[PDB]
């Protein structure tokens, strides 16, 4: 639809990704390191919406990593949260084949990357 | 997803100590924080205990929360019972699936001695049966505290369908009254030897029975 | 002070879609620190979580209500709303909007005042009165319970007197029950001496002004 709708969908995605990031950073746990060591596949280039395939394919492991680290203090509802992230991605990505970087990263770097991605596109749309 | 099972009612005299249990049906109860809400009639719920045992500023020290991993339950304990503590209490926790409330517990601060309910059960009237309808009227009165459970029985078999039960309301004598209606077809009524109205109050059950005897 | 206020129709007919809106005052939907929730409570029953929304727009629902609910948020007006489709009498409840922290766990503070939503599509209807005949025996110095069934009427109230008001002792008129059909039914009973059965006339006078219904039903002892 309008250029504004894409902008609205991106910030929706952005905020959800930031929710996960901010939740993790403020998380304080002894066995928290288990969640951070896990490697995530990264996009080689994230320039346009079509590159969101790299995020989509990594959504399920993102869910599973978050699901594994679910204590009293850390409650994010991964299944529903990712589903919310997923349906937004599909509205944006809408058969490109994801190309991945050779270097893997942690969940923090993974989140920051796609957070930067949304911000990069939004700034251009404005 | 799970259920939180609370007793329907608990009661003690002023100054004593009462405990309301909250049992989780599925999953460990120590895995998720348990909250306790107090609700006065016609009013919004307020927090008395959050995060298992934390107490908001303004809530008396009489309120305390605990978690029992063995029985998979959460308990709200009130010491030095006061009349202001008389209210409904809801335990609440959460899951990866959803937010789960308990069934609720009516706490009664005894101002008068406990009274067993008086139960009167009426069979379908001849006039109603001729109208191809049937209603069994179970009238419950003069009980305290104001919390009862009503179960209907066809012969010896449980009946859940066609049952409408009122919530107990205060009488003039500060006791409570309630009524339960079992909607039936004339055929269902005649097809059984007897129907029963079972009223459970404070663990005790009062039962009345009627039979389809036309004459 | 942060205060929440629910806004609804108060009265809605079945199969329609219930639209509610919560207004945040003395505060704003300006941080990711909270979820914004809807909770309801059927009259005389317990609390039931409906769902909540994050200020991003992402929603989280109750599995049992997911297929019927839809929650949206308006950060500009600091409001979030709820839509509950195809309502029935089972959806009659006091609906609360509330706030709960994220990450730390689900804990609702504060709550709104709550708004009562009544779901019914019942026209004005007069009651049918059926006699509740007393026992079939005569016990020495015993009492007998007789009454009137005031069945299927709308709306409240219904007044019940006995012998045009001459009989008041032992009279107990119970609060009505709300049937799933949306119609009310109550019962009034009198405890009388069993020795007075057959010789004494007992008549209940039912008056339902909304339908201009006046019915006098004589309650005679059972034939047994």
């Amino acid at each position: 639809s309008s250029t504004k709708k894409t902008q609205l969908q991106l910030e929706h995605l952005l905020l959800d990704l930031q929710m996960i990031l901010n939740g993790i950073n403020n998380y304080k746990n002894p066995k928290l390191t288990r969640m951070l060591t896990f490697k995530f596949y990264m996009p080689k280039k994230a320039t346009e919406l079509k590159h969101l395939q790299c995020l989509e394919e990594e959504l399920k492991p993102l869910e599973e990593v978050l699901n594994l680290a679910q204590s009293k203090n850390f409650h994010l509802r991964p299944r529903d949260l990712i589903s919310n992230i997923n349906v937004i991605v599909l509205e944006l990505k809408g058969t490109f084949m994801c190309e991945y970087a050779d270097e893997t990263a942690t969940i923090v770097e993974f989140l920051n990357r796609w957070i930067t991605f949304c911000q990069s596109i939004i700034s251009t749309l404005t | 997803n799970f259920m939180l099972t609370q007793p329907h009612s608990v009661s003690e005299s002023p100054g004593k100590t009462v405990t309301i249990s909250c049992t989780r049906s599925s999953g460990s109860i120590a895995s998720n924080y348990v909250q306790w809400y107090q609700q006065r009639p016609g009013s919004s719920p307020t927090t008395v205990i959050y995060e298992d045992n934390q107490r908001p500023s303004g809530v008396p020290d009489r309120f305390s929360g605990s978690i029992d991993s063995s029985s998979n339950s959460a308990s709200l304990t009130i010491s030095g019972l006061k009349t202001e503590d008389e209210a409904d209490y809801y335990c609440q926790s959460y899951d990866s699936s959803n937010v789960v409330f308990g069934g609720g517990t009516k706490l009664t601060v005894l101002g008068q001695p406990k009274a067993a309910p008086s139960v009167t059960l009426f069979p379908p009237s001849s006039e109603e049966l001729q109208a191809n309808k049937a209603t069994l009227v179970c009238l419950i009165s003069d009980f305290y505290p104001g919390a009862v459970t009503v179960a209907w029985k066809a012969d010896s078999s449980p009946v859940k369908a066609g049952v409408e039960t009122t919530t107990p309301s205060k009488q003039s004598n500060n006791k409570y009254a309630a009524s339960s209606y079992l909607s039936l077809t004339p055929e269902q009524w005649k097809s059984h030897r007897s129907y029963s109205c079972q009223v459970t109050h404070e663990g005790s059950t009062v039962e009345k029975t009627v039979a389809p005897t036309e004459c | 002070q942060l205060q929440l206020q629910e806004s609804g129709p108060g009265l809605v007919k079945p199969s329609q879609t219930l639209s509610l809106t919560c207004t945040v005052s003395g505060g704003s939907i300006s941080s990711g620190g909270y979820y914004w929730s809807w909770i309801r409570q059927h009259p005389g029953k317990g609390l039931e979580w409906i769902g909540y929304i994050y200020y991003s727009g992402s929603t989280y629902y109750n599995p049992s209500l997911k297929s019927r609910v839809t929650i949206s948020v308006d950060t500009s007006k600091n409001q979030f709303s709820l839509k509950l489709s195809s309502v029935t009498a089972a959806d009659t409840a006091v609906y609360y909007c509330a706030r709960t922290p994220t990450v730390t766990g689900d804990w609702f503070d504060p709550w709104g005042r709550g708004t009562l939503v009544t779901v019914s599509s019942a026209s004005t209807k007069g009651p049918s009165v059926f006699p509740l005949a007393p026992s079939s025996k005569s016990t020495s110095g015993g009492t007998a319970a007789l009454g009137c069934l005031v069945k299927d009427y709308f709306p409240e109230p219904v007044t019940v007197s006995w012998n045009s008001g001459a009989l008041t002792s032992g009279v107990h008129t119970f609060p009505a029950v709300l049937q799933s059909s949306g119609l009310y039914s109550l019962s009034s009973v009198v405890t009388v001496p069993s020795s007075s059965l057959g010789t004494q006339t007992y008549i209940c006078n039912v008056n339902h002004k909304p339908s201009n219904t006046k019915v006098d039903k004589k309650v005679e002892p059972k034939s047994c």
